[PDB]
DNA sequence: GTCCCTGTTCGGGCGCCC
DNA sequence: GGGGCGCCCGAACAGGGACT
């Protein structure tokens, strides 16, 4: 095999970033791995002349005593330069096909922006920094190089199976079909038959969390308060949605617990607004040159509400994830790893999240919960607490 | 002598060239000492005569440790390209383990036992008031440190293979070895450590070979059970400047990994004003006694211990006031591994809560560095006032496995707002508007009990008019008030319940919140014609 | 757009180690 | 003069809300 010449976009350096603390186990997995790798020609030691930079870690996948490492190849992703059945589907089993990329070499001249750093306990030693000399798992190139030799491999497995869907994203195969689920795992072992002799999820059982009104038999000031500045909010998201006559009951200075008998006319304007929240958001194209976002509000009791849109208001899709000693941080790093699995699987790219939780708390620990292959680009945020009331 | 050691490349930046810099003059004591040390270099190949073919230069210098020869390459350092550093911290004492045997090795003149790449030399020339370049590392470049730690570390992996079990704490060329040998057989096991390193060029002189307790490490004594700092001295003047502070907030920080109880916040706010390090600052009452309290505690001695990877690490925080929290490790009760001490502010606004929260942060970071693994923690804080937080809480926030330990000052909230309305308090709509121009502003209230106020203020904003009409109906309703308020900025910093803030105003706030039996705030939509957020905000706007 | 207020980064100084 | 980590501080951004 020979090589396929790769490039920065104009205009950007390597990547730069500090390699963050492991624990013991993690670094333990990491050397053992890496010794492996190296000793199969997939990594080279190199030195400090190297100004590059990418975080590693380790995932213990499963039950399994069987560690993943993971490089965080977000930074080096975003510098390297550039199936709408498979929601449908029953049963979709999501497949680790990563190894396959270490059988392609990789352009020499760019092995050096692939650089990582194994760190010691207690700094015992300087780090050790390794480079790739084949295709690195969680890079953007990988499965662009990979392609056609995945295509030339995949092909006949289609062709006997037309109503299964296999789609990739990077170290990932996401296999549909609409099989009883005997037949589907007999199928998806098939193909990891078919996979070898070269070298669970449900989306059609994806709800939508709806805007949803409370029903009442009396209203105080308070109450209809509440309700105006949640509709008045709602109304940015659907336009017909009308507060007139609900907030001429607020006129003059009442007290909060004071009961207001609702008129007919607001009774009217309820029952329309309760309408109009059903009626699906209108006008909302898919824009892939554009990124995703995605907002998550932490509701309490293990329930947590998240949106996906690129414009404001504009949502193309929003939900609910569900679930004594419940954690905090793991709940949100499995929420943040299901909306991504939906956005690929309906979209093919993965979304910036706002997370709703201070940097150092999630630096802190996620890597502890992770078990996904891939690693979505994030950003902190101090959640105004209105917007964890409208979607309650 | 010289590592045969592979050089390694490095260039300059591109479209860069070399230093062209005249050298300064220098006192004779040093020329003397130059000379001295560049004609035994020069013998041994570390150093070689240039000619005028070279047209660059870099000054250098010496400072006493013997003599020690510096370079100013500050201006070579700028044209040369980036290095990544592999160092990535500091070993400290209280994550060795208990080892049998123990040795602290120094590697003898060690930069200048590695090579130099040769199309690099020239770039290093420099002029004895004699013309030389480097053929090996030289100090004061910024490729030397990472160049030698790297180098250290190619040269060490066969040995470190061959001897799994032989622990080596590898510090640029400072060497701590242990081992679960006899003292015969770690021995043995030593001295093919020194020939290995004398293989690439590496002489361990006898000088530096420590062999016998207390090993002189990192800035600590090692002893067979227990470890310590070695002294530590504070300034004793009685006039103090900025630079003269540092020296003791450095110091201070320093002694903190080991000296429980230390700190240094009333200290910390004297270096705010400053433009400029000579500056003289009054040694504020607060920070004068701070400086004996700490003073106190270093009089008493003091010591570590080593890591038992079979026991569990215990972190223990205690709070000490004005956002200053102290903690200590250790696996069995009154054995330190190491003391700390936490005192970020982070935020305008925030409460003890949170900044427990991020002390468990912190100590569990660098307990990750240190031992590789999260400690379990003792912390002044009830089950049932954590959860009360995290319930309410709109944030994702979580501590890790830890217990209570009625140790006062007990970490509390010190207010809660209601969730629902309160009968047979009386409603207050505030407002409050400011004026862009003029700076001139108004907050009030109005009440469903026909209560009407509008306060002029001076010099304001939007925000703190918004917060000052809070405070006002905070300040003239009884025990029990509810509060309805359209900016989102006041609710928002109330409602994540504060007990301490930059804002003398917030506080202000902060304080009325606690005397209230209780409060309800509520948020509604402004310029939608809520009443009577509708009516106060006819009266704040006027004439605004 | 502008001001305001809040957050983060990143470069000062000092400590400590080599 | 160099590299590392730590601590504190203030400068320069980057956001989102409220306003003419
Ligand atoms: N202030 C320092 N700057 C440095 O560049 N170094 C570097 C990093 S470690 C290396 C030590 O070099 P040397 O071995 O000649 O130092 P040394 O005289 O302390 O030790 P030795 O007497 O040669 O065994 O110098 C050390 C310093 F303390
Ligand atoms: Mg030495």
């Amino acid at each position: 095999i020979e090589t396929v010449p790769v490039k920065l976009k104009p205009g950007m350096d390597g990547p730069k970033v500090k390699q963050w603390p492991l624990t013991e186990e993690k670094i333990k997995a990491l050397v053992e791995i890496c010794t492996e790798m190296e000793k199969e020609g997939k990594i080279s030691k190199i030195g400090p002349e190297n100004p590059y930079n990418t975080p590693v870690f380790a995932i213990k996948k499963k039950d399994s005593t069987k560690w993943r490492k993971l490089v965080d190849f977000r930074e080096l992703n975003k510098r390297t330069q550039d199936p709408a059945g498979l929601k449908k589907k029953k049963s979709v089993t999501v497949l680790d096909v990563g190894d396959a990329y270490f059988s392609v070499p990789l352009d020499e001249d760019f092995r050096k922006y692939t650089a990582f750093t194994i760190p010691s306990i207690n700094n015992e030693t300087p780090g050790i920094r390794y480079q790739y000399n084949v295709l690195p798992q969680g890079w953007k190139g990988s499965p662009a190089i990979f392609q056609s030799s995945m295509t030339k491999i995949l092909e006949p497995f289609r062709k006997q199976n037309p109503d299964i869907v296999i789609y990739q994203y990077v170290d990932d195969l996401y296999v549909g079909s609409d099989l009883e689920i005997g037949q589907h795992r007999t199928k998806i072992e098939e193909l990891r038959q078919h996979l070898l002799r070269w070298g669970e999820l449900h989306p059609d059982k994806w709800t939508v969390q709806p805007i949803v009104l409370p029903e009442k038999d009396s209203w105080t000031v308070n109450d209809i308060q509440k309700l105006v500045g949640k509709l008045n909010w709602a109304s940015q998201i659907y336009p017909g949605i009308k507060v007139r006559q609900l907030s001429k009951l607020l006129r003059g200075t009442k007290a909060l617990t004071e009961v207001i008998p609702l008129t007919e006319e607001a009774e009217l304007e309820l029952a329309e607004n309760r309408e109009i929240l059903k009626e699906p958001v209108h006008g909302v194209y898919y824009d892939p040159s554009k990124d995703l976002i995605a907002e998550i509000q932490k509701q309490g009791q293990g329930q947590w509400t998240y949106q996906i849109y690129q414009e404001p208001f504009k949502n193309l899709k929003t939900g609910k994830y569900a679930r004594a000693h419940t954690n905090d941080v793991k709940q949100l790093t499995e929420a943040v790893q299901k909306i991504t699995t939906e956005s690929i699987v309906i979209w093919g790219k993965t979304p910036k999240f706002k997370l709703p939780i201070q940097k150092e708390t999630w630096e802190t620990w996620w890597t502890e919960y992770w078990q996904a292959t891939w690693i979505p680009e994030w950003e902190f945020v101090n959640t105004p607490p209105l917007v964890k009331l409208w979607y309650q | 002598p010289i590592s045969p050691i592979e050089t390694v490349p490095v260039k300059l930046k591109p479209g860069m060239d070399g230093p062209k810099v005249k050298q300064w003059p220098l006192t004779e004591e040093k020329i003397k000492a130059l000379v001295e040390i560049c004609t035994e270099m020069e013998k041994e190949g570390k150093i070689s005569k240039i000619g005028p073919e070279n047209p660059y230069n870099t000054p250098v210098f010496a400072i006493k440790k013997k003599w020690r020869k510096l370079v100013d390459f500050r201006e070579l350092n700028k044209r040369t390209q980036d290095f990544w550093e592999v160092q990535l911290g500091i070993p400290h004492p209280a994550g060795l383990k208990k080892k049998k045997s123990v040795t602290v090795l120094d590697v003898g003149d060690a930069y200048f036992s590695v090579p130099l790449d040769e199309d690099f030399r020239k770039y290093t020339a420099f002029t004895i008031p004699i013309r030389y370049q480097y053929n090996v590392l030289p100090q004061g470049w910024k490729g030397s440190p990472a160049i030698f730690q790297s180098s250290m570390t190619k040269i060490l992996e066969p040995f470190r293979k061959q001897n799994p079990d032989i622990v080596i704490y590898q510090y640029v060329d400072d060497l701590y070895v242990g081992s679960d040998l006899e003292i015969g057989q770690h021995r043995t096991k030593i001295e093919e450590l020194r020939q290995h390193l004398l293989r690439w060029g590496l002489t361990t002189p006898d000088k530096k070979h420590q062999k016998e307790p207390p090993f002189l490490w990192m800035g600590y004594e090692l002893h067979p059970d227990k470890w310590t700092v070695q002294p530590i001295v504070l300034p004793e003047k009685d006039s103090w400047t900025v630079n003269d502070i540092c020296k003791l907030v450095g110091k201070l920080n320093w002694a903190s990994q080991i000296y429980p109880g230390i700190k240094v916040r009333q200290l910390s706010k004297l270096l705010r004003g400053t433009k400029a390090l000579t500056e003289v600052i009054p040694l504020t009452e607060e920070a004068e006694l701070e400086l004996a309290e700490n003073r106190e505690i270093l009089k008493e001695p003091v010591h570590g211990v080593y890591y038992d990877p079979s026991k569990d690490l215990i972190a223990e925080i205690q709070k000490q006031g004005q956002g200053q929290w102290t903690y200590q490790i250790y696996q069995e009760p009154f054995k330190n591994l190491k003391t700390g001490k936490y005192a970020r502010m982070r935020g305008a606004h925030t409460n003890d809560v949170k900044q427990l929260t991020e002390a468990v942060q912190k100590i569990t970071t660098e307990s990750i560095v240190i031992w590789g693994k999260t400690p379990k923690f003792k912390l002044p804080i009830q089950k049932e006032t954590w959860e009360t937080w995290w319930t309410e809480y709109w944030q994702a926030t979580w501590i890790p496995e830890w217990e209570f330990v009625n140790t006062p000052p007990l970490v509390k909230l010190w207010y809660q707002l209601e969730k629902e309305p309160i009968v047979g308090a009386e409603t207050f709509y505030v407002d409050g508007a400011a004026n862009r121009e003029t700076k001139l502003g108004k907050a009030g209230y109005v009440t469903n009990r026909g209560r009407q106020k509008v306060v002029t203020l001076t010099d304001t904003t939007n925000q703190k008019t918004e917060l000052q009409a809070i405070y006002l109906a905070l300040q003239d309703s009884g025990l029990e008030v509810n509060i309805v308020t359209d900016s989102q900025y006041a609710l928002g910093i109330i409602q994540a319940q504060p007990d301490q803030s930059e804002s003398e105003l917030v506080n202000q706030i902060i304080e009325q919140l606690i005397k209230k039996e209780k409060v309800y705030l509520a948020w509604v939509p402004a310029h939608k014609g809520i009443g009577g957020n509708e009516q106060v905000d006819k009266l704040v706007s006027a004439g605004i």
